RNA sequence: AAAGUUGCUGCAGUUAAAAAGCUCGUAGUUGGAUCUCUCUCGGCCGAAGCGUUUACUUUGAAAAAAUU
């Protein structure tokens, strides 16, 4: 109590904090590579996308926008990028 | 190969000119180095008798030099003895307009031509294999500043041994003490 | 806190410290600019352009990859509307509430919200006329509202 | 709204040190804040501080010591001619030994003693004892 | 309880005693 | 003058004098961070454009005695 190094917070408190209240702010969102199960193409999709993103070749529904993160279609595979 | 703004080639500059000529005539980096050119060079002693070469290159071709950075550095490390190779954009400092100046400032100087913008760009260009993901400035009790730069951890093995010559060249070129760290988690 | 709502939220966007373009993005600045051009030809506002570019094309920030923000890109080739998108949206909202008032006369809440929207319109028009985006003779009239849409 | 960030920084420092804290985080940073804290630092009042650089107006983490009783801003920045210093200190500093009026003068940011020594006046920023 | 003016006198006197306290602690350092 | 009962220094406004039903709403007041001297003619110098203009600060001159 009354004694904590504010310059060097351990990563669980920095991850726990609100994104604007971090020591240097950083977004909680990310970009992800998705593959449609009906094809082999790779698509770069924002995690918190607000618009429905269609396949360039299959024209299938990849992600559905929700209140927070997008809802990927059951069957599509994804991998977090960087 | 060399086009100095003062148009006065030194023998360091001619030596690295024939060095880049040897790399252009032999290695696979033929199609792009012929298009490019540099401006100047200097040799600085840092870290207790360990030399380093610095190459001043004109600005609008750095991105081309950002494509061929690491290969050219490793080939000049094979070419020379144990040294370090860094590239610096030739950045121009426009003086601060005071109430005693010459009448050449009929327009406002650009914000990119200021002192601080040039020095943060220079600190960015010292480190291409890494990227500056953080920066802090410690103001010690004596009143002298000390910049600490946090670089990237995912590639940390590449430039771990090069941080000392980074601090040395930045101190020589600016007069500011800097240190470099690597955070455990982003 | 907000201008007229007494509530004070925090939700916004937090730009990362990394201004550099990430390595995985193989799109160049030019291809981004013609993406902006087709998107503007589709009748899209700059906000919608940035949203679609972020959601689908992987462009984190147009200003980080192209060096300019989207309105200047649309202004260079003249694919920019005469009046800005926020003023346009306030004006559309005013027309919608006014038409609802013409159908419904007992909605005093819609009258109060119309006063609020028109107050926003006046303040932002004052700001734009200060920075010469609007001509000095421009004025919002209640009857001169559906013609701007 | 948030005007006079130096006032908010000094209020935060005072409030944190009266609660017996060891460090204080102040945001946003400013060059006037940094010069004011340097003026405190050279007199041994606030230890040593560090500027955290995000691409916005930065933050400062200050290592508090305990020798400070109150630091304060004088708003608005009144014109202080070189005579008025005695008057101003007899209004502000509770004694003749310790306490500091900080002035922004044409020679930079300084305290009232160094203001007298360089023979200049300026505008008043704050005081700390 | 007790008058305000006496409390104000006491607070002023304890703050004055702290003022010479800090001055004497600073003088001992030289 | 005590007197901080006119308060700039330096007052007050739950319950004692006293804060407006609520929101919008001119002017005025107040406003985040950021930017490190030279050209001509005359004997290293003198004239000239100043350098955006200020506000601010300092210096120098000039400024009845009496009173203090």
């Amino acid at each position: 109590p009354l004694a904590k190094d504010l310059l060097h917070p351990s990563p669980e408190e920095e991850k726990r904090k609100h994104k604007k209240k971090r020591l240097v702010q950083s977004p909680n969102s990310y970009f992800m590579d998705v593959k449609c199960p009906g094809c082999y193409k790779i698509t770069t999709v924002f995690s918190h996308a607000q618009t429905v993103v269609l396949c360039v070749g299959c024209s299938t529904v990849l992600c559905q926008p929700t209140g927070g993160k997008a809802r990927l279609t059951e069957g599509c595979s994804f991998r977090r990028k960087q | 190969i060399v086009k100095p703004n003062g148009e006065k080639p030194d023998e360091f500059e001619s030596g690295i000119s024939q060095a880049l000529l040897e790399l252009e005539m032999n290695s696979d980096l033929k199609a792009q180095l012929r298009e490019l050119n540099i401006t100047a060079a200097k040799e600085i002693e840092v870290g207790g008798g360990r030399k380093a070469i610095i190459i001043f290159v004109p600005v609008p071709q750095l991105k081309s030099f950002q494509k061929i950075q690491v290969r050219l550095v490793r080939e000049l490390e094979k070419k020379f003895s144990g040294k370090h190779v860094v590239f610096i954009a030739q950045r121009r400092i426009l003086p601060k307009p005071t109430r005693k100046s010459r009448t050449k400032n009929k327009q406002k100087r650009p914000r990119s031509r200021t002192l601080t913008a040039v020095h943060d760009a220079i600190l960015e260009d010292l480190v291409f294999p890494s990227e500056i993901v953080g920066k802090r400035i410690r103001v010690k009790l004596d009143g002298s500043r000390l910049i600490k730069v946090h670089l990237d951890k995912a590639q940390q093995n590449n430039v771990e041994h090069k941080v000392e010559t980074f601090s040395g060249v930045y101190k020589k070129l600016t007069g500011k003490d800097v240190n470099f760290e690597f955070p455990e988690f982003q | 806190g907000r201008m007229h709502a007494p509530g004070k939220g925090l939700s916004q966007s937090a730009l990362p410290y990394r201004r550099s373009v990430p390595t995985w993005l193989k799109l160049t600045s030019d291809d981004v600019k013609e993406q902006i051009y087709k998107l503007a030809k589709k009748g899209l506002t700059p906000s919608q352009i940035g949203v679609i570019l972020r959601d689908s094309h992987g462009v984190a920030q147009v200003r980080f990859v192209t060096g300019n923000k989207i309105l200047r890109i649309l202004k260079s080739k003249g694919l920019a509307p005469d009046l800005p998108e926020d003023l346009y949206h306030l004006i559309k909202k005013a027309v919608a509430v006014r038409k609802h008032l013409e159908r419904n006369r007992k909605d005093k809440d819609a009258k109060f919200r119309l006063i609020l929207i028109e107050s926003r319109i006046h303040r932002l028009a004052r700001y734009y006329k200060t920075k010469r985006v609007l001509p000095p003779n421009w004025k919002y009239e209640s009857s001169t509202a559906s013609a701007l849409v | 709204v948030r005007m006079n960030v130096l006032a908010d920084a000094l209020k935060s420092i005072n409030n944190a040190e009266k609660r017996g804290k060891r460090q204080v985080l102040i945001r946003p940073c400013s060059k006037v804040i940094v010069r004011f804290l340097t003026v405190m630092m050279k007199h041994g009042y606030i230890g040593e501080f560090e500027i955290i650089d995000d691409h916005r107006a930065g933050k400062i983490v200050v290592n508090l010591t305990g020798r400070l009783n109150k630091c304060g801003v004088i708003s608005p920045r009144f014109d202080v001619q070189l005579k008025d210093l005695e008057k101003w200190q007899n209004n502000l500093l509770p004694s003749r030994q310790f306490g500091f009026i900080v002035l922004t003068t044409s020679a930079g940011i300084m305290d009232h003693e160094e203001a007298r020594r360089k023979h200049t006046g300026g505008k008043i920023l704050g005081f700390f004892f | 309880v007790l008058p305000k003016k006496e409390k104000m006198k006491l607070r002023r006197e304890q703050w004055l005693q702290k003022i010479e306290a800090i001055k004497l602690a600073e003088q001992k350092h030289r």
